[PDB]
RNA sequence: UCAUGGAGAGUUCGAUCCUGGCUCAGGAUGAACGCUGGCGGCAUGCUUAACACAUGCAAGUCGGACGGGAAGUGUUUCCAGUGGCGGACGGGUGAGUAACGCGUAAGAACCUGCCCUUGGGAGGGGAACAACAGCUGGAAACGGCUGCUAAUACCCCGUAGGCUGAGAAGCAAAAGGAGGAAUCCGCCCGAGGAGGGGCUCGCGUCUGAUUAGCUAGUUGGUGAGGUAAUAGCUUACCAAGGCGAUGAUCAGUAGCUGGUCCGAGAGGAUGAUCAGCCACACUGGGACUGAGACACGGCCCAGACUCCUACGGGAGGCAGCAGUGGGGAAUUUUCCGCAAUGGGCGAAAGCCUGACGGAGCAAUGCCGCGUGGAGGCAGAAGGCCCACGGGUCGUGAACUUCUUUUCCCGGAGAAGAAGCAAUGACGGUAUCCGGGGAAUAAGCAUCGGCUAACUCUGUGCCAGCAGCCGCGGUAAGACAGAGGAUGCAAGCGUUAUCCGGAAUGAUUGGGCGUAAAGCGUCUGUAGGUGGCUUUUUAAGUCCGCCGUCAAAUCCCAGGGCUCAACCCUGGACAG
């Protein structure tokens, strides 16, 4: 399926990261249904978007390593 | 969408009609109101229809390579 | 001209900016093969013994460029790289030789606006 | 760059630079020939306005064009935003606070990094300050006193209504943007602002 | 309130008004060349020959599917082979393609391994094929008999909410592995969904009439086949249709679009990097497997070309990254790393990624910064010019102090890396602290009008300049030099291409008595526009709401890099 995932949108040495769920074929700087989430690993905030998360994981869409492990900071996991 | 009103041209084809349909149009550069015509080929297992009457395309499954679409009737609400 | 059907048909377009320089077709100049040296003479007003080089291009023209500066070096058979810009007191020279670039030398003892002759600092 | 050169010559050319590269008058010994005799053509005119405006303040003339191109795209009076995007400029606050003598002297005076804002460190003469700053000295400045020196010679000129000039601790704040009444240069806006029209 | 936008000038003539053309002032380059050249941040770097290509690398992985063997001496690491997915993604180029290829907007006739949800099932047998051993052919590349072997590899029987058929009837599947177990990964048959594809259609999609007819599987219909699916997709027969002067057919050009640049605006030109879709992979043509290709680094054939050969034969596709050669005015290093990110495989460990992350060179561009700050008797040395009085270079320098962005010499020193720890190519980079020291650092155009800047010496229709007008035949504000000035600034100029100016293709916005221009006049087809009142539908029109026009860009507002460039977050008018 798709699979959430980051994608580098940034300067050079900046790692400014969205967290995209696009399907899973495509390159790494791609095109999304919906655009989930934000992380910034130098230091700043991570908005996440809890329901579209819950729709596509809810859906199917597994994520890859580290945005399971965003994933696994807060509490997003329920099984509803 | 809409459905595509218009005359019947020729229907010397069995199951087969030509039919005119009449469009305005804006011209791009210059702000009139052109009409273009374009003319299909609709389908009818009836094959109601002669020459002269005017009826409404549909979208239908692809029946030949021209033959997409079949008219039933229109409403007529004057 | 009215907006119905006289002008919905077409105006008409202008054509382009026609290009005032034929060779070079690519891009700005474009490397030369002296094939005469030769020297004419401008139209009635001036009076000089104006010094061009008919030369063969590399794109597949052939065309008479006027070399600037003072000194030159052309002989027969040498290599310049010829540039736009009209001369306009001879008819037919349509395009100037760079100065300082390959096989065309800079002229000798300027020094009052040297880029445009490719002579390098004095001092 | 900085032009860096010969000063008193634009200042006979342009009329006085306020305060930039003197507050003494020019021709001290001088001018004893070269009548004008009245021709001068408009683009003169309006080109002596920019460099007017160029020289007084130090900058890039292409830095100019990039205030220009901002100060069309903010809304309002485009001839007085242009003398607020470059009263606000650094230097010029600590040229107008006589935290040096001279418009160079401010420049050079933070270009070795002698100012902190907001207590951090900047190093760049073009940087643009806000509404509810604060401009201070260096750590080592109250050791190497020649801003004292300049806070010395200076306070013939007061300050202008955005500025706060604290005594012994060299504090001074802009409380808003600077009024075009407010601006000390005396120019025609209108006139720079005709010229840039072309681009 | 809205408004953030629109400049002229030269040249026809003894003069004037006007038409009209040319030329310039403004931006932008993926740029090129010349002169000059300190640093930093972020981008960009064959536009030409889709032209050949030396060398290395660019796609693997799985021993927890299976059999063997080969190092290590119960224990583990490997391995060619059979299998499993991945090689259809990622990367590169724009030759073709004027067409549902693209863009946008609807639709029904479909498929879909991996991915979630879900209903049921895995008994019984059996034959080999690699590997391997032997013989043997070849220089190699590869083979060829003889036997033998295992499986999630193949075959058969039964069983099936599936299929065929009107029913009758029949038909169809399985695979084990890891673990002590627990269980987990699987497998087979179904049913949905997401995503991905395959089709169809409305509308938009370059020029040329000195290209006017085209089309006979052509356009329909049926029957037979065929495709995952509709279909002249294909075939036999019947019908004569179908397209076109609103440009068919032919010829030529061109990847397309979010966008970029310009413009006041309408819109004009254009499609590099960034991103989405298409097509190609030496030139052609085929098919095979799989879910998915007619497959760049797969196979087979033909053609051309290069290499090897022991002369019989083989091998090859850089428009992957670096690189060489040619062409060109012109476009770089045969670099480091999987640390991140994203892929592929695996139960995990991990492995591989020339994608990507970095580094190097180049002022190729955009931005920031410096080459000193303050004082400097108004006295001297000198250049140039002068009615020889002087002026101007010039506070400029010399000279006195202050400072160290940068420079040199030392110390420290990151985050980027993800809560088990460890894990960094960048790199001892960024940044900071200390010690000297004005030290290490300004050029290039122009100065007749547009166009800011001017005098002097030399030249004498010569040398030359020139964007247009035109200067140059002895005192040239136009050539050459000096001085001075101007504008710019690590850039400055010339050229080329595009838009503006240009209302000089005109809807906004032009004209036709004489300036370029009314057919010689008339009838009339197509087509265009059209009197008044009343009524009806709403196609146009207008208003509300809703869907969509990807993300990035532009606009507004915040935020982050010391600011800016750039990056990021949110929002939206238009249309």
């Amino acid at each position: 399926m798709v699979k959430l995932r980051l994608k580098r949108c940034g300067r050079k040495q900046r790692a400014v990261y969205r967290i995209v769920a696009i399907d899973v074929r495509s390159r790494r700087e791609g095109r999304d249904l919906q655009k989930v989430g934000f992380y910034d690993p130098i230091k700043s905030q991570t908005y996440l978007n809890v329901p579209a998360i819950l729709d596509f994981l809810e859906k199917g869409a597994q994520p890859t390593e580290t945005v399971y492990d965003i994933l696994k900071r807060a509490e997003v996991f329920k099984e509803f | 969408m809409r459905s595509m009103q218009g005359k019947v041209i020729c229907a010397t084809n069995d199951k087969t009609v030509n039919v005119e349909v009449v469009r305005l149009a804006p011209h791009p550069k210059y702000k009139r109101r052109v009409r273009k015509k374009k003319k299909y080929q609709a389908h009818d297992p009836d094959n109601q229809f002669k020459v002269g009457d005017w009826v409404q395309l549909d979208k239908c499954r692809p029946i030949s390579k021209t033959k997409t679409f079949l008219a039933v009737a229109p409403e007529g609400r004057q | 001209m009215p907006t119905i059907k006289q002008l919905i048909r077409n105006t008409r377009q202008p054509i382009r900016n026609v290009t005032k320089s034929p060779a070079l077709r690519g891009c700005p100049q474009r490397r030369g093969t002296c094939t005469r040296v030769y020297t004419i003479t401008p139209k009635k007003p001036n009076s000089a013994l104006r010094k061009v080089a008919r030369v063969r291009l590399t794109s597949g023209f052939e065309i008479t460029a006027y070399i600037p500066g003072i000194g030159h070096n052309l002989q027969e058979h040498s290599v310049v790289l010829v540039r736009g810009g009209r001369v306009k007191d001879l008819p037919g020279v349509r395009y100037h030789i760079v100065r300082g670039t390959l096989d065309a030398v800079g002229v000798k003892d300027r020094q009052q606006g040297r880029s445009k002759y490719g002579v390098k600092k004095p001092k | 760059s900085r032009y860096r050169g010969p000063r008193f010559k634009k200042i006979r050319r342009l009329g006085a630079l306020p305060g930039l590269t003197n507050k003494r008058p020019r021709a001290g010994s001088d001018l004893r020939n070269q009548s004008r005799s009245g021709k001068r053509s408009q683009y003169r005119i309006r080109l002596e306005e920019k460099q007017k405006l160029r020289f007084h303040y130090g900058i890039t003339e292409r830095q100019l064009l990039k205030y220009v191109r901002i100060a069309r795209k903010a809304k309002g009076s485009t001839g007085q935003v242009l003398l607020q995007l470059l009263e606000m400029r650094l230097d010029n606050i600590l040229f107008r606070l006589g935290m040096a003598p001279t418009i160079p002297g401010a420049r050079q005076l933070v270009n070795h990094r002698h100012i902190l804002v907001n207590g951090r460190i900047v190093d760049i003469p073009s940087y643009r300050c806000k509404p509810q700053d604060t401009i201070m000295a260096r750590d080592e400045q109250k050791s190497i006193a020649l801003i004292q020196n300049s806070l010395d010679l200076s306070p013939r000129e007061e300050l202008p209504k955005h500025l706060t000039l604290n005594p012994f601790p060299y504090k001074g704040l802009v409380n808003q943007i600077i009024d075009s009444k407010w601006v000390g240069l005396k120019i025609n806006e209108l006139l720079v602002v005709e010229y840039y029209s072309r681009q």
